[PDB]
């Protein structure tokens, strides 16, 4: 629960709401070697690589957004090949359980649910075998608290929505549908570029659309500013048609292999 | 491999090292666990003044050490200690936390007052300012859902000379934790969650021991502990049904039943008490604390009402410097 009230103070806004242009601008480090189509596709993979982490270790679903989070900052700022990504996503959510006061993942059990699910739910994307051991994630870590400058508290669209589904008065018949949504959000950079409050409300307003609900007198009586919200929508419907024309399980080993690699001595 | 050599050198030829960014000789603290603190100083003019270096004493990154990181990471309230850098050396990997530093707290500054001889009195105008900025920093705290949890003289530090001289800052410098003189009746009788109102406890505890230069709860020395609640007893007397009608409810009150006898503490109140240590029952001061020092914790008032009491609003008013204008006679910290 703490700080959950201090979002417009927190070093999440004062720090990390970045601006697109720097984005693709540092982005284009790793462009050179992979397409725009394929570098989602790459981070639309590990959010589902550590969805499937944080699945297999029970871990709640805010812990694994934080983690993903995690992800998306540090190579928001450093390439694809600066840390192999396999290991970053057990690192970031083996520092989410720390920080998020979850608990601290046993070190037996956060090296085996790596080994597992790729072996298990990622064997057209890996053949290998899981291959970084304790001793990595822990130098590892030391990288992700650096590159965030141990900004550790992260919010998101969850509480603002559950407030907004309670508050709009039919909480029962949209926020399964909105939260997904939600969740599907995680596949692109929304958490980088706007408060967790206007994607959660780009997240209703697309429920209500499925739904076929009319809150537009609801929403008219917000002060908010909807040419901004509008953007997210956009990227969410952007999100809808990039799933369906994505065949990770066909698609991801040729990307994997044309993603640049850390070099040795 | 894991990670490709050119990041890593970059970052080994950016990245800055406590060791020759601080001068640190200053050692204010040696704990079995917590490692060093020292006083230090940086290398560069830029700043004369203070901070605390922290090494912790484990490698890696503890969990106590994580959440205190990002709990302090996030807090700016000038009655709360500031966390002005994180240091991690990837070699030995030791993790240092730079403070600003605090040359007082209310352990040691309450303890000079009895070292001068009996005791003697604490400026009231200190008292009251002691008390408002521990109020205003628990409550910036309780309004951030952040519970304390170990509020105690010795947690409460005393900004010295500088910019914030004799402001209050509070802390907790046994975080990696989580004498039971200031914890609140609930948790003697078995409560298992902590809540805001223990903290508010706690700081009456705190303000008792400023108007009398003695913890009002002191006790010689399982989540139950007999003897303190006898010291409870003895000073607030024994709660009737009306005063805390949900103690009944609690995991000990069938130990409570047992071990006590209501009638033992018959002549027991806090106006029976504080009227031995001179504080007058008719003050605004007396009223507040039992305000504070309320054994029903829901009957217990919150730290803003508390900032609201006319106590602040009576004459001397605090100030955002406790020690007035006034020299400061305790002594500094020693080095180790
Ligand atoms: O308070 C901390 N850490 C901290 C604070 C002070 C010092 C410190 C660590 O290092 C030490 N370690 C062990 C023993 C002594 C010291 C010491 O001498 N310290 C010091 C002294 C004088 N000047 C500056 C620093 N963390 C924290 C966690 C959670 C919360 Cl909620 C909160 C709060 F919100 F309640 F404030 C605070």
């Amino acid at each position: 629960k703490a700080m959950a009230g201090n979002f417009w103070q927190s070093s999440h806004y004062l720090q990390w709401i970045l601006d697109k242009q720097d984005l693709l601008k540092e982005r284009q480090k790793d462009l050179k070697f992979l397409s725009e189509e394929e570098y989602w596709k790459l981070q639309i993979f590990f959010t589902n690589v550590i969805q499937a982490l944080g699945e297999h270790l029970k871990l709640r679903q805010q812990v694994i957004a934080t983690a993903t989070v995690y992800f998306k900052r540090f190579y928001a700022r450093y390439s694809l090949k600066s840390i192999d990504p396999v290991l970053m996503a057990p690192t970031c959510v083996f520092l989410a359980s720390k920080v998020e006061e979850f608990g601290v993942v046993s070190n037996t059990r956060l090296i085996a649910a790596a080994t597992s699910v790729l072996k298990t739910r990622f064997s057209y994307a890996f053949p290998k075998e899981f291959p970084y051991r304790m001793n990595h994630i822990l130098e590892c870590e030391f990288y992700l608290l650096e590159l965030m400058d141990c900004c550790l508290i992260v919010y998101h669209p969850y509480r603002p929505l559950l407030q907004y589904v309670q508050d709009m008065g039919q909480e029962d018949m949209l926020l399964p549908l909105a939260w997904r949504i939600v969740n599907d959000t995680y596949r692109t950079d929304l958490c980088l570029l706007y408060p967790p409050f206007m994607i959660a409300l780009a997240c209703l307003h697309v429920a209500c659309v499925v739904q076929q609900k009319d809150a537009r007198q609801w929403f008219a009586e917000l002060s908010v500013d909807m040419e901004k919200i509008l953007e997210i929508i956009r990227v969410i419907l952007k999100l809808y048609e990039q799933w369906k024309n994505f065949d990770e399980r066909k698609e991801m080993a040729t990307i994997l292999s044309k993603m640049p690699k850390p070099k040795p001595p | 491999s894991k990670m490709d050599y050119d990041f890593k050198v970059k970052l080994s030829s950016e990245r800055e090292r406590v060791e020759d960014l601080f001068e640190y000789e200053g050692c204010k603290v040696g704990r079995g666990t917590y490692g060093h603190v020292y006083k230090a100083k940086r290398k560069d003019g830029k700043d004369d003044k203070d901070y605390a270096l922290k090494q912790i004493e484990g490698t890696g990154i503890s969990m106590s050490a994580c959440r205190e990181i990002a709990l302090l990471r996030e807090l700016k309230h000038p009655n709360v200690i500031s966390l002005q850098k994180v240091f991690l050396s990837h070699a030995d990997r030791k993790v240092w936390l730079l403070f600003d530093y605090a040359e007082h707290d209310l352990w040691h500054i309450i303890k000079f007052h009895r070292a001068s001889k009996k005791p003697v009195q604490l400026p009231r105008g200190m008292v009251k300012s002691l008390l408002y900025q521990i109020l205003d920093g628990i409550h910036y705290l309780h309004a951030n859902w952040v519970l304390h949890r170990d509020l105690k003289p010795a947690n409460i530090l005393v900004m010295g000379e500088g910019p914030e001289r004799g402001r209050v800052k509070i802390a907790d410098m046994g975080f990696a934790r989580l004498t039971f003189w200031y914890r609140a009746p609930e948790l003697l009788l078995g409560a298992r969650h902590y809540t805001k109102a223990i903290d508010i406890w706690a700081i009456g505890c705190i303000f008792a021991e400023l108007l009398t230069s003695e913890p009002i709860f002191h006790c010689r020395q399982n989540p139950y502990h007999h003897d303190q609640l006898d010291r409870i007893f003895n000073v607030m007397g024994f709660p009737a049904d009306k005063d805390w009608e949900d103690i009944k409810k609690m995991p000990e009150h069938s130990t409570l039943m047992k071990d006590f006898r209501r009638n033992t503490y018959t002549n027991c109140s806090l106006i029976k008490y504080m009227e031995k240590h001179k504080v007058k029952p008719d003050s605004k001061a007396f009223h507040l604390l039992q305000k504070l020092l309320t054994m029903d914790p829901i009957k217990r008032i919150t730290s803003e009402q508390a900032m609201q009491d006319p106590y602040f609003l009576e004459d001397p008013l605090p100030t955002s410097d406790v020690f007035a204008g006034c020299q400061i006679p305790y002594p500094k910290r020693e080095f180790l």
